[PDB]
């Protein structure tokens, strides 16, 4: 597929292009990233104390 | 009477197992520097490259990566042991230059047909201000 | 042996303070080769345009990610109780008991609160919907 | 290539050349001091700019001086 | 007789002559001051004895008699607290109730409020609560009277004035000659034999004589001033034989070989007296016998007069092999034609002595009452890390100063020292990886614990509830050491100590020793030791093996040891010398040892000390070692915050001395970076702004203000760094363990 | 009553923390025999104590929110409200001793210059003359006043300079 | 930093309301370092702890942070 430097630079970017862009949707997993799961419990409090 | 010598590598090196102070890969693209002197008596001199060796009756040739430590070596071999060597510069294409004893005489004596170089005719405490000097192409020293 | 475009005399220097000094005398304008005072004064007015080009692109920022990720809309009702929140967080390097401890302020996920204190100028001086916030940062992204 | 300029306050005494680890100095006739004599820097090229020279002028405000301009392989006392 | 008392008769007049005139032992300085640098090359001159003279007799006799007045100045000491034991102390009341009384001999003046630095420290007497522990060394000396301090006090005082007369003597009346110290044969077997083997056969003869039946009758309870006279324990064998029932055979079973019959007070028991926390008396009592023994046979080695004993000459050129060339040729006429080649060695081993002494001594607790005085415990470690690390810092610096000024290339061709110093950059490359390894794979481990930590994941942590790194050598070593009376030592009635294992020793409610369980965070802990100990051999064998030359600077030897520099050429040559070296490796010395001393005040306060009920022995801090060492936080919290609660709130109170020290560290050290950071040329000019300001109103100085020198201003700097750095801990360590301990 | 303080005569705090301390003097006292000197030491720091306190309210210190002597360093709310003895009288007694030590040590180092080598005589003191100048300078300000009026004080421009 | 430590400190006391816990320990060295460091950095440094971790983990963490690149300095 590729054999020279500017070949494989395309490569390179493109594999960076097809991760990066699944990563935000389908790559999230579901054990990996916490931030994306549902609104969990509780958490929206006061910074505590007083005011 | 005096003008310019030559080297044979023919020379023997001083006797000396090797240390890893030594030579680099620079002197396999850029530069390195030998260095030659004529030893009365077999005795032992210092390394600057550290360690110890060993000089013989004769001529002596070694080599180093540096301009002080060929300097740094004539230093001990003149002023504890009275010699009188000369260290050259070799390219690797094969040319050699010339250095220590650039006109015969060391440089500390007069030699009265060596000239004078990088000198002002002018005291140091009457430089101009740096006003003066600024936008000479590059910075630039108002000593010039 | 090609960065430093402004002083060649960088560009001779076969190290790695060349990459040091490339960055760090190229806002020095008064010594760069060839530099000349018209010259001189031309690249700092330009650099004058860099900075306010940055600082209203800054600004943009602050007025984007408030009316996206901020609860402006939410903290105009109620300035005391509610925290304002700057930008919202996504480390994936994050774990589950750092997910819900950072979400506060009434918002979704996790948040920053923020400690700037944006929110307060933005609120005197009328703002009062996060629609009024995009139009602000759209307006700076414009003049930057 | 370190910039070495040299002054005539200069006496002749040598002892910058006896200093110099790198033989950027020698001694050139000269008719301003009793020592008949003056230095000189030819071989600045070779120059690191150790300053070893200017802590060894016995004249006040040294008469050997010098400038730490650009840096070569040799000026960074480099054997690679 | 090659070995033969040489001196010479009168080689300096005792005079007050050379008192007038100060720098008279250099050329450099006996011409008077011109420059406030002349009176700093004074004192920095003072003791290099190899730079004042070059005759190496003179250098001889100039450091045989300044090590009589290191000593007479020991002596003074040490009489001091004898008779600061004696006339102002509680060392009377301390031994009939020594777990509640707590032990002072420092008592300060009434004057500006300063006497409330008398504490309520027990017995009927107010004073500061001393650390040092020399109250159980005199319970272990069996001393029981002030009456007995005082004399050994006087006692002190004539021998100090003894050494004063003897480095009087053997410099200015009778001083040796050169080839009476090059007698190291004569010099080995006299000390090995005379002052290690005959000392610890005298003070086991004090064992068996009289520490032996005094603290026999203080275990099994008996007021002080009701014991028998240690004089009495002599000349009356009846009383002997009433404690130990073998004194009645007398000294027959020794003659006879029956050896076993001394088995009442020679004893081989272990681990430690459970009356009083201590070591068994009669144990030590058969070590310092067999000890003794053995010296004395090793004071038998060495050739001097008789053809019989080796000669060290013969002894190193002969160990010489096939990867080494020559071999240890040459290595004798170096140590015996250069001082600092001997104290390059000696300081080395003194020093690593001392880490010995302080790591054996919590864990066998030599005195009675010791390991429960948590004060005593937490100082006499603490201050024999140090006295060793300084000591070991001393073996780099003046080994460099062997390669310097007493090293020859010539007679070291192709020896050991020739051939370590042509593989150098091998030495120190290999130490760098290592280092750099150590760094990343023990540091790194801290720094992922922190991130987990604070990333809400201590499922992947570094932890024992977690990514387990577990000391798997050191938890074998102490499966074996505990089961080591099974059989691999059968004739122990118990282990070496007890870290290894086994159940804890009570006195007087507070634990003496409980086993050390070590885990994960000891892991972490321990290559931290390992990777800041690499660190600091690597720069400071490089200042050894670079002192000379390098591919930076060919010629640094010429330019000597303590020099600042070569200039700003080449790059830069800031602290290139060998100097500079041991300037840089006094940081990681202080870097190293305190993670040592932290790593021991909270694992003892953790996981040994603490106070016992029988119902679940509580510890000081709650046992919160493994479960908090993970992270740097934690020894941010739970360490360096959690405890500094008792020197920042002190006030009001005895510890209030610590409270102010505390501060006052935090002072020096930080008045320390003035020096570390800034240099001379800034100060200099300043100088010349004030002098200016003086010239006007005509108080110009005639010794003329200088700024301190490149190498001093450093020397000022790391002196105020370890200053303030040492007192801070110093004093955080004492204001806590004398309230919680 | 000067800037929102009180007479710690007057304050009650300042009364308070008087009684605090000697409460904690006291249950340090309990622990000992009424003949014992750690007793007899401790009732000799209260009658320092309760001197200290009487002493201050003596002089009319002023008080203030935490009941502690406040001092007052300004001439005209101190010489009209009597408290000169606060900074304005020892502000003249240091300054008394302060140019005292600055004129002995200068006369010491003008009478030194006239010599063979004035650098050894700053090792070595003149004890016999820097003695001498130390009990004659006691008048110092009297001397120093008529020095400053000749012009012999201040030295010119001999003074050593870089580039003007 | 000094003019920071007083602003911060005097308005610290002010905004708890204890604000004759500021005038009593400001006059000496000991109140700026035992009520003021050590005594306001009780929640900063347990923003993450074995117990768990709150909202203050990442002024924690950066509180060591800012603490490694000083002594990186020096
Ligand atoms: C306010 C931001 C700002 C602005 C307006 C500029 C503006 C410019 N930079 Mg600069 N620069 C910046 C930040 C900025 N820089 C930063 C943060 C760095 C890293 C230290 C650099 C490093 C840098 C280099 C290395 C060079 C420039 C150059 C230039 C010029 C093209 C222009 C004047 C070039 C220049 O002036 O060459 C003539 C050039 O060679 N810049
Ligand atoms: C057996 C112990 C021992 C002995 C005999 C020596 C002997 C010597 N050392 Mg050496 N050294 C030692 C241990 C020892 N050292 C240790 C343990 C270290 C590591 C810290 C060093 C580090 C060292 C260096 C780095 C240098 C020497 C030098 C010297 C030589 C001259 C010292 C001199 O004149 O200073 C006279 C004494 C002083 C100037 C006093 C110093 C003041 C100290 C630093 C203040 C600390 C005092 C106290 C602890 C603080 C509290 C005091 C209070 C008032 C505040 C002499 C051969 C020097 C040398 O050979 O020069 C070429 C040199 O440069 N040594
Ligand atoms: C362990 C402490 C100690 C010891 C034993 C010595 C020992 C000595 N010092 Mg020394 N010194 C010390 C600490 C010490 N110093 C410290 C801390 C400093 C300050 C850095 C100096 C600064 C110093 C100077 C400046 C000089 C000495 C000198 C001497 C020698 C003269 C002996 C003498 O007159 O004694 C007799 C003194 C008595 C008080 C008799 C005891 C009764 C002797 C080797 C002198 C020397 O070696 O000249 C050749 C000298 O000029 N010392
Ligand atoms: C290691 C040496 C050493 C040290 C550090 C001290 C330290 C101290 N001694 Mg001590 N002392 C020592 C050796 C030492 N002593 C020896 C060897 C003797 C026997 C001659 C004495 C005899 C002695 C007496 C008799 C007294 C002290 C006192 C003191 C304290 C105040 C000293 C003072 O104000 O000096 C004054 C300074 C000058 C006169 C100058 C101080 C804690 C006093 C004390 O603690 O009172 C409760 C006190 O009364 N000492
Ligand atoms: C068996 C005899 C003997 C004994 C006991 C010693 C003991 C000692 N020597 Mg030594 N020495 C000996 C033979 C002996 N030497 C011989 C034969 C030589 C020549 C080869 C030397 C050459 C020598 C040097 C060059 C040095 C020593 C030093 C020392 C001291 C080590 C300091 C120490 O650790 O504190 C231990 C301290 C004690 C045990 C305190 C007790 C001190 C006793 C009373 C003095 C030592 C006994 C004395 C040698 C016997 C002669 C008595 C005298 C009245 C004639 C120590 C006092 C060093 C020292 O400190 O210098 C002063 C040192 O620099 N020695
Ligand atoms: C240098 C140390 C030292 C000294 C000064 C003494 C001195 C003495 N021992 Mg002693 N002893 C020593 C070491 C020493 N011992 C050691 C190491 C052991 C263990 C092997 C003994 C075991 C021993 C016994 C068992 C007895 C003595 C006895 C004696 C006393 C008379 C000796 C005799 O009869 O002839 C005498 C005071 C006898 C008496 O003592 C009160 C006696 O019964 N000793
Ligand atoms: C906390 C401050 C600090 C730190 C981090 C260092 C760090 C270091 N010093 Mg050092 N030093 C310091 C203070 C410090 N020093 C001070 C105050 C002095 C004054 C005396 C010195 C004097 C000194 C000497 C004299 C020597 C060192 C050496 C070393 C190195 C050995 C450790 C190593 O390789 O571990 C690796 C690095 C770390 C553990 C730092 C933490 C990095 C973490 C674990 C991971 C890296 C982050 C990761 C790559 C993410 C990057 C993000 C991306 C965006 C870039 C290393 C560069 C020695 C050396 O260089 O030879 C080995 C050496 O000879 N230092
Ligand atoms: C920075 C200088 C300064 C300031 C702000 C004040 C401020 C004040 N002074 Mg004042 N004072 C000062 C220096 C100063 N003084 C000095 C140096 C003197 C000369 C010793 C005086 C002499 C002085 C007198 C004599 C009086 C004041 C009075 C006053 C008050 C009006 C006010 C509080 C007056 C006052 O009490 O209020 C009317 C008053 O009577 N002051
Ligand atoms: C420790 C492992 C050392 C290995 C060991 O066995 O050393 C022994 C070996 C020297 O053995 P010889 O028997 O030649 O040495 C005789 C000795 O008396 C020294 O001459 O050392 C070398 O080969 C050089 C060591 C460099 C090794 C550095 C590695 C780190
Ligand atoms: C330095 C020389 C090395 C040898 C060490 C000598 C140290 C000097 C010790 C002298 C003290 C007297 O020591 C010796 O006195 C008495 C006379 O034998 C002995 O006492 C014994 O002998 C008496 C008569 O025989 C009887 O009362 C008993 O048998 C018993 O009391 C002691 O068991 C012994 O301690
Ligand atoms: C502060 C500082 C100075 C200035 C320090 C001055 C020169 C010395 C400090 C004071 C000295 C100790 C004189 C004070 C004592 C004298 C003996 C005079 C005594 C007079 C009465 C106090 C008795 C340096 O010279 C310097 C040099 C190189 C790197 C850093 C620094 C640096 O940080």
């Amino acid at each position: 597929i590729i054999s020279r430097r500017e070949s494989l630079r395309a490569l390179v970017a493109l594999s960076g292009i097809a991760a990066i862009v699944t990563y935000g949707l389908k790559g999230a997993k579901d054990a990996d990233l916490p931030i994306t799961k549902g609104p969990q419990t509780t958490g929206e409090n006061g910074k505590g104390g007083s005011v | 009477a005096w003008t310019v010598p030559t080297l044979n590598p023919d020379t023997p090196s001083p006797i000396f197992g090797g240390s890893t102070g030594g030579l680099l890969r620079k002197a396999q693209t850029e530069e390195f520097y030998v260095i030659t002197w004529e030893a009365k008596k077999e005795q032992i001199f210092e390394m600057p490259t550290g360690g110890a060796a060993i000089m013989r009756q004769g001529p002596n040739l070694l080599k180093f990566g540096k301009k002080e430590q060929c300097l740094a070596l004539t230093t001990q071999l003149r002023n504890k042991f009275k010699l009188t060597p000369c260290f050259y510069r070799v390219f690797p294409d094969g040319k050699v230059q010339y250095l220590h004893p650039a006109d015969g005489v060391y440089p500390e004596k007069v030699n009265a047909g060596r000239v004078g170089a990088n000198q002002n005719m002018r005291r140091i405490g009457q430089n101009v201000n740096p006003i003066k000097v600024k936008f000479s192409g590059r910075m630039m020293s108002p000593a010039e | 042996k090609l960065f430093p475009k402004f002083s060649q005399g960088l560009a001779q220097d076969p190290t790695t303070r060349r990459i040091w000094y490339g960055l760090a005398m190229a806002h020095d304008f008064e010594s760069h080769d060839g530099m000349t005072e018209e010259n001189l004064y031309q690249k700092i007015f330009a650099s004058h345009f860099g900075q306010l080009s940055i600082i209203f692109l800054w600004t943009s920022g602050n007025l984007f990610h408030v009316a996206w990720q901020g609860n402006f809309e939410q903290w105009v009702t109620d300035p005391v109780h509610i925290r304002p929140i700057a930008h919202a967080i996504w480390d994936p390097h994050f774990g589950q008991p750092a997910v819900e401890a950072f979400t506060r302020g009434g918002a979704s996920g996790p948040v920053n609160i923020s400690t700037s204190g944006v929110y307060q100028w933005w609120y005197t001086i009328g703002m009062r919907t996060n629609q009024d916030l995009y139009v602000g940062s759209v307006f700076l992204a414009l003049v930057s | 290539a370190h910039i070495v300029k040299i002054y005539d306050t200069c006496i002749g005494c040598t002892q910058c050349v006896r200093a110099c680890p790198l033989d950027v100095l020698e001694m050139v006739p000269w008719d301003g001091c009793k020592a008949s004599q003056m230095a000189s820097a030819p071989r600045t090229e070779d120059c690191v700019g150790c300053k070893r020279c200017e802590t060894a002028c016995p004249t006040d405000f040294l008469s050997v001086r010098v400038y730490l301009g650009s840096e070569s392989t040799r000026s960074m006392g480099l054997s690679y | 007789k090659k070995v033969k008392i040489a001196v010479d008769r009168n080689p300096v007049e005792t005079s007050f002559e050379k008192w007038a005139k100060p720098g008279h032992f250099s050329r450099t300085l006996s011409k008077g001051p011109n420059t406030t640098t002349w009176i700093w090359n004074l004192h920095a001159d003072a003791h290099d004895f190899d730079s004042h003279t070059s005759d190496l007799e003179e250098i001889s006799r100039k450091v045989f008699s300044a090590h009589f007045g290191q000593l007479g100045i020991i002596f003074i000491w040490l009489s001091g607290m004898y008779f600061h034991g004696a006339r102002f102390s509680n060392y009377e009341a301390w031994l009939s109730d020594p777990t509640h009384i707590k032990p002072s001999a420092q008592v300060v003046w009434p004057i500006v409020g300063q006497e409330i630095l008398n504490g309520d420290v027990g017995g009927g007497f107010q004073g500061i609560q001393i650390t040092s522990g020399f109250f159980q060394l005199w319970r272990a000396s069996g001393i029981t009277s002030e009456l007995q301090l005082y004399t050994t006090a006087i006692g002190g005082l004539v021998m100090a004035a003894a050494m004063f007369f003897a480095g009087w003597f053997h410099y200015h009346k009778a001083a040796p000659k050169l080839e009476w110290f090059q007698n190291v044969e004569s010099m080995l077997n006299h000390h090995l034999g005379g002052l290690l083997g005959l000392g610890s056969l005298a003070w086991a003869g004090h064992q068996i004589h009289v520490s032996l039946p005094v603290n026999k009758l203080l275990d099994a309870g008996v007021d002080p001033k009701e014991i028998p006279l240690p004089h009495d324990l002599l000349l009356n064998r009846a009383i002997m034989a009433d404690l130990y029932p073998s004194f009645a055979k007398g000294i027959a079973p020794f003659f006879t070989l029956n050896w076993s019959e001394y088995s009442d007070f020679l004893t081989f028991k272990g681990g430690l007296n459970p009356v009083t926390g201590g070591l068994w008396l009669s144990d030590t009592a058969h070590h310092h016998v067999a000890i003794a023994v053995l010296f004395l046979v090793a004071g038998h080695m060495y050739r001097t007069n008789w053809g019989i004993g080796h000669s060290m000459k013969e002894i190193l050129e002969a160990h010489r092999g096939p990867f080494t060339g020559e071999g240890h040729v040459g290595l004798y006429e170096i140590l015996t034609t250069s001082w600092h080649a001997q104290l390059a060695i000696n300081l080395a081993l003194f020093g690593s002595l001392s880490i010995i002494v302080a790591h054996h001594m919590y864990a066998m607790p030599p005195y009675p009452y010791l390991a429960t005085d948590y004060g005593t415990q937490l100082s006499l470690f603490t201050h024999h890390t140090w006295i060793g690390g300084f000591c070991i810092v001393g073996a780099g610096a003046h080994a460099a100063i062997f390669m310097v000024r007493d090293y020859d290339p010539t007679n070291n061709y192709n020896n050991l020292l020739d051939r370590v110093i042509r593989h150098r950059d091998a030495i120190i490359s290999h130490l760098n990886w290592v280092c750099i390894f150590l760094g990343f794979h023990s540091f790194g481990l801290y720094i992922h614990n922190d991130t987990m930590s604070a990333l809400g994941r201590p499922q992947d942590m570094f932890s024992d509830t977690a990514i387990q790194l577990q000391p798997v050598f050191a938890q074998w070593i102490q499966n074996t050491h505990f089961l080591a009376p099974q059989l691999t030592a059968p004739n122990a009635l118990a282990a070496t100590s007890l870290t290894w294992g086994g159940d804890l020793v009570a006195v007087g409610g507070k634990v003496a020793m409980m086993p050390i369980s070590l885990g994960t965070s000891d892991f972490m802990v321990h290559h931290i030791h390992a990777f800041t100990i690499h660190v600091t051999v690597l720069i400071l064998l490089k200042g050894v093996l670079f002192a000379r030359s390098s591919r930076l600077i060919p010629d640094k030897a010429n330019l000597g040891f303590r020099f600042p520099c070569d200039g700003p050429g080449r790059g830069g040559t800031c602290q290139v010398s060998a100097w500079d070296h041991v300037f840089l490796g006094l940081f990681w010395m202080y870097n190293s040892l305190s993670i040592v001393i932290f790593h021991f005040s909270w694992k003892m306060q953790s996981d040994v000390w603490g106070t016992v009920t029988a119902s679940g022995v509580s510890h000081i801090t709650g046992g919160n070692f493994a479960q908090s060492a993970n992270t740097i936080n934690g020894w941010l919290r739970d360490f360096l915050w959690a405890q500094s609660s008792q020197v920042i709130q002190s006030y009001g109170s005895a510890l209030s001395a610590y409270g102010l020290i505390f501060l006052g560290a935090h002072f020096v050290w930080a008045f320390s970076l003035m020096f570390l950071f800034s240099g001379r040329g800034y100060w200099q000019e300043l100088i010349e702004s004030i002098v200016w300001a003086h010239n006007k109103l005509k108080v110009a100085p005639a010794i003329q203000p200088r700024a301190l020198s490149i190498t001093q201003g450093r020397a000022v700097g790391v002196a105020h760094y370890l200053l303030g750095g040492i007192a801070t801990t110093w004093s955080f360590f004492l204001a806590r363990i004398i309230s919680v301990g | 009553d000067i800037a929102g303080l009180t007479p710690c005569s007057e304050s009650k705090a300042y009364a308070k923390l008087e009684k605090k301390e000697l409460k904690t003097l006291e249950k340090r006292l309990k622990q000992y025999e009424a003949d014992s000197a750690p007793a007899v030491a401790l009732k000799a720091t209260m009658e320092r104590t309760k001197a200290r306190f009487a002493n201050y309210a003596k002089a009319g210190l002023l008080c203030g929110n935490d009941g502690l002597p406040h001092l007052i360093a300004d001439p005209g709310l101190a010489l009209k409200y009597g408290h000169a003895g606060e900074v304005f009288i020892p502000t003249f007694g240091f300054l008394y001793v302060a140019g005292y030590i600055g004129y002995v040590g200068r006369q010491y180092l003008i009478a030194v210059k006239g010599e063979a080598k004035p650098t050894d005589k700053e090792i070595i003191i003149d004890v016999p003359l820097a003695t001498k100048l130390a009990w004659q300078g006691a008048g110092w300000p009297l001397a120093a006043v008529q020095e400053l009026q000749r012009g012999t004080l201040l030295e010119k421009e001999e003074n050593i300079t870089v580039s003007p | 930093g000094w003019v920071t430590f007083y602003w911060h400190w005097k308005h610290l006391t002010l905004w708890q309301g204890n604000v004759a816990q500021f005038d009593e320990s400001s006059t000496y060295l000991m109140g700026w370092l035992r009520d003021y460091l050590w005594l306001n950095s009780s929640q900063l440094i347990n923003g993450y702890n074995p117990f768990g971790m709150n909202s203050l983990s990442v002024w924690a963490w950066t509180f060591l942070f800012g603490h490694l690149i000083y002594a990186t300095g020096f």
